[PDB]
């Protein structure tokens, strides 16, 4: 019945030293039923990367309007959107559906091409900007990812520890949510180079 | 309509050492957006080595210790001054809680003491009664919060040996009373900076055969 | 429905509309709703006519039993035995009654019970739907120690009022006079009271 | 949320909170509520955050473009009239509630908006779940002729009563002072309660304690 | 199950040095109609202890005459009842706390929040509340109703823990209460300007003021406030 | 949950999961869904926890009044039915449960019966309860036969709860064998789904969509 | 409609679909074929809401055979189900939404593989080995996750089919009257006739 | 639980008795027996609330016995009928009615003739040439007011009973998993075991 | 809310309190609940304060509109804006708002619109919440032809009461007088009117 807890799955982000981390479970299912265990959550527009929870059908609805919009973009603009000026893309289109919502919990992650700043930034449903310093999360058991986030981080890690920790912080928290698990995948981001990781965690 | 039932915030955390427990408990209290108290204890001494936390609703919470308290008196009074040892004390409340099955105790109980052989023992209840025996366990408001970090760093969930590359898992190395102290004030911490009803203070009960210790910190009281 | 007790310097006067409805529809347009608990305690009753009846009935008895025991009761006492009434049964009961007496001890005495159960005692109550519309004016022009002529003069112009506003309200203006000198009836037709 | 808003003799100050929740959870420990509608007009922002963000936006365009049109400075009157006809259009559904503050060729105004577009004038205003703690300590301090530090300190010593006092409020005061003839100056943190205190332990890992799977470079170049 | 008709509002207390503070207005309203305006809601227990109670007002009655039946019970068969054996403050609330709870446990609550107020044997200073559901907690200080949301953050700036009650007097703190006071009946729709306050020290002993007044209020600011924002007139 | 039984050549295969949900809350991995009645009897507990074990160690407790006052073990259709009899005067008052009674007996020899608080009281060969009941049910369908080996009816017993702790969201943490024979039951201990898992996917060269 | 299965073999798809068609206290039919051609390599399979359904099927059979003619060119069985699932995206927000959930099986001529999409109503899309509609997938994806490769044949795949409808025909409630079974590979599309 | 039929014939009563126990989703068991022999020439078939339905009968069956030891005698059909009918009517206006339906096949040994009762649970009685309880009588009187004889044999009793159960086999959604048939006549009950 | 208006000789005279409420919490306790739609047309509001205000703004715009094309506007034709608003916006609208205004050839106007939209030309008007408790009072003291002191004085005790039993009521009393001579803002504390 509620639309942001039908599907399931979580995305969590974090900051480090010159470097940010994007996260995602793999879990679809219909309420009690899992359907896909490949069902990745997290897409990149150039060297931007989204991850959206909530409700399958807009998760995937949003992907495919942000590449559509970030196309359009880089042809007029002459260069790829930076993570600031996405993250407004992304509010003012969830904010346009004000009273007939996407069901989502998106979060933004990446490194501004110039400054070569880290960014995180996360989202409600509707279009508030949650810009954080430390790491955002999202989804079915972001309850359990803010317990985990808030004892496990410390700032300005390494890419390789910063790894270590956020994927601590997702699998531990996925394995107390019943919606939540059936694989992972953890992105490490630098300035000019990006990791992709699935992860081996329980399978129930 | 007169709702019976009311939400005083609050958590709790219980931890199992090798010869020893833990039962540690915020002193805030509260209704809603207010603060009735900055310090009101929730974890109680309820004698023969047993600590007692009953978290919800305050006023079954209160209840329910009282009547945990009355029964020790009374298991001395019939039983020739025996101790009531962790697991028939645990029994004892399953019967307390699930003889108000149809008009619960709205609250989340957890002990904590010795077992016979003196290893550390902490239980857990349902509101209606329902008990297991456990290593580790928060409850109350920030359990969420708390639980996935126990998991993680008391029973190292997740965690493997580095260089076999997720074939062996970390050991489970016993943890001191110094160590769980630790993970208790980082864990009371962390769910005051992302939990509005946890705060003020943290009293922690030690258990161990010499008696019950006490152990007080501050917590922000935004 | 539009009620008041007021004590003045030789006793206490009880007042009331006599209207009964039914919806929109008066059902009695000369009822009584002053009513004799004791020789000299007598109450005005608001609210369901038939709850009202009912505990003015038992409260007679209870009253009427202690006199034969104890002798005459005191305003007081007739006033605990409506409120122990009014609140044990409160969740099915609709009453809003003033409890008026004379002792020689005491003299006038007024007690009003609201919905709740709850006992207040005052120098004049006022009470019923029509009541709301003279909080002001009763406020204003109540005195202590005022003559009887000056209290029913207070009566009828308060109740007057009430009764102009107040469609739950009207009829004739009842009243009952309550001294050391006995118990007067007073009655005051339309023509009377709303030229005033 | 406590947000407040306080005149002085030559200005206006404003001043909030920084704590966003999602019902007992907290999203955002340092939330932005102070809003430039343009350069010398402010205002703060609680219910909804999505509907406060967006409302200021919409009403700082239209107000940019109008002082463009006019070749004028803007006016808080212009601010709060476009503000609250959009509000009443939306029958309170765009859940902003508004302390509206500024100066202008006009002078000094302060101002509130309910979200169902209603206005307020007084000296001193204040909104929010903390907005009974914050007024109490207004009501009782406030005289009017304050001087521009006078005004500050009672303007975030009643956002301190909410940060305290009130669940839904914390962390940081942000205060914004608009005086006249002087530029705006926007105080960021301008009070912080001292910190997060240090952690009893670190929780960094051993590297290789996480399994994996498969690996892969990720192609975000054309 | 009811519902409250004849309601009072906010009781507002705290602790001092030497003693406690307690203080509530004598209004008695009837939903929005302000209906009773001299109505005693402090009910002082020998000379010892006083129960401030805010709520439904039959019910307040109903525990007024429990508290007159408590002290009578007390003395029979007893000695030291004026001594050794008086009635304590935490006698008081205990027992009341335990007929709170029995009675929304019977789904038929005593519609009121309370707050007892007193001073013990050993000089300590007693301040507990219990309400409808049974819910008792203790603080420096205590509120009910509006005074929750009002009285405490100002109470709490004169004794923000337990360290600050042997630095407050109570000259102080019947300033604070006086003030909360104040600010309740600007703000709260259901006060009356009319309050009664108690003292209950441990050297002299309980103080009853009655037929006290909100004074020293600030309206001369309304005069310059015209309009609801472009009106000039 | 996911609980499962069933008799075959050498006995009673009794196989469950150990997790406890409160909506999407993962409330504990480490439930104790059998119960050790006697040295004969087990039962098995799914849908309200403390319905299921308060109700369940009270009928240990009248199972040995029973043979205090007739000398005897306690038949396993007796025992179930002392059960059923109870949750029957508590119907309409809510009650959730969901239990197979299983044991041996000379005169029975391997029974079992599912016990349901809306008053159902079946016997049969074959029994799954509990959220995950269909996915077990797959399983054991299209590999049951009554000519089992005590390791084979073990291992199948395990896989058609380990299949459910997959696709059950509300199932999984750990599996609790029991082998119940004309002797007693006998434990096969615990069995962490997340090693589990892994293990038979590699062993069995199931479960290839997913990946490992 | 009940239950739709699918599931994708080495060198094909496999659809099976119930026969029966149950208007509240009776079945009024026995022999319906809940799917619909798409394309010459790819099938549609559906149940739902009543009437919803084939409306539905028809209306997506329609703009597809209206794409093959314009380009005289089929569509990969990726594009029709991305087509498919914004259709669904885009009715469930609409006044009356399509109450209908679909699978898609298709063999790619360019890729020369067998693909299956399972499309739910909301528009949710997964491309899946094997998959299932309804309470199907409850008794059915514990014996598909044992028995199930990616090597697997045809014949092999129909083996594995028929242990899943003996399941459903053991421990499902309602009588549904067998399946149609249909394999989409490189020749085209064409019907089991005996099952 | 489901479908419940009766029909008596000339010397005896037939009544069938499906045998599946369907708890929500899953088919528990293929093989429930939904009768009780309440005396050697008396048996009662049952559906209705789970619990209520063998809780009932059970309770019944005990107060017949009983009868019968106390008086060294057997109730007439009519008699256990009619007792039956005043527990139902009793138990209907109780704080929790028994939810049961049942029929009642008995062979009257003082009249030598087959007897049939329709009971519900509101302790409606009526005596009938054949009966059904639920849904099934929608389909299965049709056929019956077609067939049925009172002179019929009970093998015509059992090849019209087959002609029923393959109507609601064909027509009704729910797989009731067949039927139990059992025959009562003056030697007694016995169970047909291949039907 | 205590809104009242009242003609006399010279003109007319608004009358209102300075409470705003949201449930028991008064939100604005100095609120000017007397407003300006034209030089000398002025209303009073009460109900909700966005709905009142928004028509308020709306009157204004159409008067000053009027005016433009037109010359001053009657009472009544401003009456009739107010009334065209809440008549045809009824189903989506909470406002009570009473009209006064001072034209040379009619002087003194009062004009009442409740909630239905109806349209209610007096001699004085009463509105909001604590007025129920004062229709007695201002009935039985009101006269026509009253001087400024007597009519100041006349909105000062009823509103009094009006204060002191309405608890949605209260603050400070705001008067605008409205004559020949021009506009002029009064305003009364608390201490002044309470003893009364
Ligand atoms: B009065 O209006 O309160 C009046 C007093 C009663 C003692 C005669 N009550 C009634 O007229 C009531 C209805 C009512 C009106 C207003 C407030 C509360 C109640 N009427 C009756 O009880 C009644 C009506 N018709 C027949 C019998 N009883
Ligand atoms: B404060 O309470 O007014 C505060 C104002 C500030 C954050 C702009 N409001 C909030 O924090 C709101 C509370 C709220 C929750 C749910 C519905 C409506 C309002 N929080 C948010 O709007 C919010 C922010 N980020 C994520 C989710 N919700
Ligand atoms: B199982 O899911 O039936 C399980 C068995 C029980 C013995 C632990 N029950 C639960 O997980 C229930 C919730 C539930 C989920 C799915 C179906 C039915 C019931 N949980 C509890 O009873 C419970 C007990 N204590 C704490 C939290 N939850
Ligand atoms: B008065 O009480 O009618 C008053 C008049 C208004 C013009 C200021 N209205 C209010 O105070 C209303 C509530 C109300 C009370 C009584 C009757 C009808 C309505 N309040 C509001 O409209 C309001 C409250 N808080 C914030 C914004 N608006
Ligand atoms: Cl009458
Ligand atoms: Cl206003
Ligand atoms: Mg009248
Ligand atoms: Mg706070
Ligand atoms: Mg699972
Ligand atoms: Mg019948």
């Amino acid at each position: 019945s509620d639309p942001s807890s039908i599907n399931g799955g979580i995305v969590v982000a974090m900051t480090g030293k010159d470097c940010v981390a994007i996260a995602c479970d793999l879990r679809l299912g219909s309420q009690s039923l899992g359907v896909s265990n490949k069902f990745e959550k997290i897409f990149h527009y150039g060297h931007v990367f989204l991850g959206i929870t909530g409700l399958a059908t807009d998760v995937t609805t949003l992907n495919e309007m942000f590449r559509y919009k970030t196309n359009l973009y880089k042809l007029k603009e002459e260069r790829a959107i930076e993570p600031e000026t996405f993250t407004q893309l992304v509010s003012s289109s969830l904010y346009e559906r004000r009273f007939g919502p996407y069901f989502v919990g998106p979060v933004v992650a990446g490194i501004n091409s110039k400054s070569g700043k880290p960014f995180i930034a996360g989202f409600d449903l509707i279009g508030c900007i949650d810009e954080a310093k430390d790491f955002i999360v999202s989804g079915t058991a972001s309850d359990q990812l803010f317990g985990m986030c808030e004892s496990l981080y410390e700032p300005n890690l390494e890419p390789e520890d910063l790894f270590e920790t956020i994927s601590q912080a997702l699998l531990n928290a996925a394995d107390r949510d019943a919606l939540s698990g059936w694989g992972a995948v953890v992105y490490i981001i630098k300035k000019d180079e990006v990791v992709k990781r699935y992860l081996k965690m329980r399978q129930d | 309509q007169f709702n019976p039932y009311g939400d005083n915030g609050g958590t709790i955390l219980g931890i199992a050492g090798e010869d020893f427990a833990v039962l540690a408990g915020d002193t805030r209290n509260i209704t809603d957006y207010s603060i009735n108290s900055r310090y009101e204890p929730k974890v109680f001494d309820c004698g023969d080595n047993i600590v007692m936390s009953a978290n919800g609703f305050a006023a079954d919470g209160d209840a329910l210790v009282k009547r945990f308290k009355n029964s020790v008196k009374w298991y001395h009074f019939d039983h020739n001054d025996k101790k009531l040892s962790i697991n028939s004390a645990a029994r004892n409340i399953q019967h307390l809680l699930y003889g108000k099955r149809f008009f619960p105790y709205y609250v989340h109980t957890i002990i904590a003491g010795l077992d016979e052989d003196g290893k550390g023992a902490v239980y857990s209840f349902d509101p209606v009664g329902s008990y297991e025996r456990e290593q580790c366990r928060a409850g109350g408001a920030a359990a969420s919060l708390i639980m996935p970090f126990l998991d993680n760093q008391v029973n190292f969930k997740n965690q493997y040996e580095p260089g076999t590359n997720g074939k062996v898992k970390k050991p489970l190395k016993y943890l001191s009373v110094e160590e769980v102290i630790k993970l208790v004030r980082d864990s009371f911490t962390s769910a005051t900076e992302r939990h509005i009803q946890v705060g003020d203070g943290l009293e922690i009960l030690i258990v161990t055969k010499d008696g019950v210790r006490k152990e007080f910190y501050e917590l922000k009281r935004d | 429905t539009s009620i008041m007790a007021v004590t003045f310097k030789d006793g206490v006067i009880l007042g009331a509309d006599s209207r009964t409805t039914t919806g929109a529809y008066i059902a009695n347009r000369v009822t009584d709703k002053l009513t004799r608990v004791h020789d000299k305690i007598w109450c005005c009753r608001s609210g369901s006519a038939a709850d009202t009846q009912a505990i003015a009935d038992i409260v007679q008895y209870h009253l009427e039993l202690y006199t034969s025991q104890y002798g005459t009761p005191s305003t007081e006492t007739a006033a605990s035995v409506f409120k122990e009434l009014c609140y044990e049964n409160k969740d099915n009961l609709t009453a809003g009654i003033i409890v008026a007496g004379y002792d020689d001890k005491n003299k006038g005495e007024v007690y009003t019970i609201p919905l709740g159960g709850s006992v207040h005692k005052l120098p004049y109550a006022i009470a019923g739907s029509g009541s709301t519309f003279i909080y002001g004016y009763c406020d204003k022009n109540f005195r202590e120690n005022m003559s009887k002529e000056e209290t029913v003069d207070f009566i009828k112009h308060s109740l007057s009022q009430a009764i102009k506003w107040d469609g739950s309200s009207g009829g004739v203006i009842r009243m009952v006079v309550l001294t050391a000198a006995g118990v007067e009836r007073l009655i005051f037709y339309p023509d009377e009271y709303e030229q005033l | 949320t406590t947000i407040v808003g306080v005149k002085f003799n030559n200005g206006v100050v404003i001043a909030a909170d920084t704590r966003s929740t999602q019902g007992p959870i907290v999203a955002d420990k340092n939330c932005a509520k102070l809003h430039r509608i343009s350069p010398k007009i402010w205002c703060a922002g609680a219910g909804t955050a999505a509907d406060t963000e967006a409302v200021t936006q919409l009403i700082g365009s239209n107000i940019e473009l109008h002082s463009l049109y006019t070749s004028r400075e803007p006016r808080v009157v212009s601010a709060l009239q476009m503000l609250k006809q959009h509000l009443f259009k939306y029958q309170g559904h765009i859940g902003a509630y508004l302390i509206v503050a500024g100066v202008d060729p006009t002078g000094s105004h302060l101002f509130s908006i309910h979200a169902h577009g209603s206005t307020d004038v007084g000296y001193y205003l204040s909104l929010g779940s903390g907005s009974l703690a914050a007024m109490a300590v207004l009501e009782s301090h406030w005289k009017q002729d304050l001087t521009k530090e006078e005004a500050i300190k009672l303007a975030s010593d009643a956002i301190q009563a909410g940060i305290w006092n009130d669940l839904g409020s914390a962390s940081n005061v942000d205060v914004c002072v608009m005086e006249i003839g002087k530029d705006a100056e926007y105080l960021r943190n301008y009070l912080t309660p001292n910190v997060r205190e240090e952690k009893q332990k670190s929780y960094k890992f051993p590297r290789g304690t996480t399994a994996v799977l498969k690996e892969s470079i990720v192609n975000i170049c054309d | 199950t009811q519902q409250p008709i004849v309601t009072g509002t906010s009781v507002i207390s705290m602790k001092y040095d030497n003693g406690v503070i307690i203080a509530a207005d004598n209004l008695g309203s009837y939903g929005s109609l302000l209906r009773f305006n001299g109505v005693e809601r402090l009910i002082p227990v020998g000379d010892n202890t006083v129960v401030g109670i805010s709520g439904d007002i039959s019910d307040m009655q109903h525990i007024e005459r429990l508290l007159k039946d408590l002290v009578t019970e007390n003395a029979y068969d007893n000695p030291l009842a004026d001594a050794e054996e008086a009635l304590e403050p935490s006698y008081i609330f205990e027992y009341l706390a335990t007929v709170m709870y029995q009675r929304r446990s019977k789904m038929n609550p005593l519609w009121n929040a309370i707050i007892v107020a007193g001073v013990q044997s050993n000089g300590d200073q007693f301040l507990r509340y219990v309400n409808l559901l049974g819910v008792t907690y203790s603080s420096p200080t205590l509120a009910t109703g509006f005074g929750a949301h009002m009285a405490n953050p100002l109470l709490r700036k004169v004794v923000d823990r337990e360290s600050d009650i042997p630095k407050t007097t109570v000259q102080v703190a019947e300033e604070a209460i006086v003030n909360a006071m104040r600010v309740l009946y600007y703000r709260d729709a259901r006060s009356s300007r009319n309050f009664s306050l108690a003292i209950i020290d441990k050297n002299t002993g309980l103080t009853f003021k009655k037929n006290l007044q909100v004074e020293n209020m600030k309206w001369d600011f309304a005069k310059d406030i015209k309009g609801y924002g472009t009106q000039k007139i | 949950t996911t609980t499962l039984a069933f008799r075959f050549q050498g006995g009673i295969i009794v196989a469950v999961d150990s997790r406890a949900t409160a909506g999407n809350w993962v409330a504990s991995q480490t439930v104790k869904k059998v119960i050790e009645i006697n040295p004969f009897l087990l039962g098995t507990m799914a849908g309200g926890a403390a319905d299921c074990q308060f109700w369940e160690t009270w009928l240990g407790s009248q199972c040995r009044l029973h043979e205090l006052r007739e000398k005897e073990r306690i038949s396993v259709a007796a025992a179930s039915k002392i059960l059923s009899n109870l949750v029957y005067q508590y119907k309409g008052a809510g009650l959730s449960m969901g239990t197979m009674i299983c044991g041996y007996t000379r005169k029975e020899g391997p029974t079992i019966y599912y016990v349901d608080s809306d008053g159902t009281r079946l016997k049969g060969d074959i029994f799954c309860v509990g959220s995950g009941q269909t996915f077990a049910y797959g399983v054991l369908d299209s590999n049951y036969k009554w000519d089992l080996s005590v390791e084979d009816a073990l291992y199948l017993g395990k896989r058609s709860i380990l299949a459910a702790a997959h696709r059950d969201a509300y199932s999984g943490g750990s599996v609790n064998l029991y082998h119940v024979t004309e002797d007693g039951w006998i434990y096969h201990g615990n069995h962490d789904v997340g090693e589990l898992f892994w293990k038979v996917k590699e062993e069995e060269g199931s479960f290839n969509n997913v990946i490992g | 409609m009940d239950i739709i299965l699918g599931i994708r073999v080495q060198d094909s798809v496999i659809l099976a679909s119930s026969k029966a068609v149950t208007r509240g206290i009776s079945v009024l039919k026995d022999s319906d074929d809940k799917t619909r051609q798409l394309s010459p390599h790819t099938l549609m399979s559906f149940a739902g809401e009543a009437g919803d359904t084939v409306q539905f099927a028809e209306y997506i059979q329609a703009n597809i055979q209206l794409y093959s003619i314009r380009e005289d060119y089929e569509l990969s069985p990726q594009a029709v189900s991305s087509f498919v699932r914004q259709e669904l995206a885009k009715s469930i927000r609409s006044r009356r939404p399509y109450q209908v959930n679909v699978l898609i099986g298709g063999y790619d001529k360019k890729k020369n593989k067998p693909e299956l999409y399972q499309i739910d109503y909301l528009g949710t899309k997964v491309e899946l080995p094997y998959g299932a509609h309804g309470y199907s997938g409850f008794y059915t994806f514990s014996l598909l996750d044992h028995h199930y490769r990616p090597d697997m044949t045809t014949e092999e795949g129909l083996d594995l089919l028929k242990l899943c409808v003996q399941e459903l025909e053991k421990r499902m409630p309602m009588d549904f009257k067998g399946v149609i079974v249909k394999i989409v590979d490189k020749d085209g599309i064409r019907q089991v006739d005996d099952f």
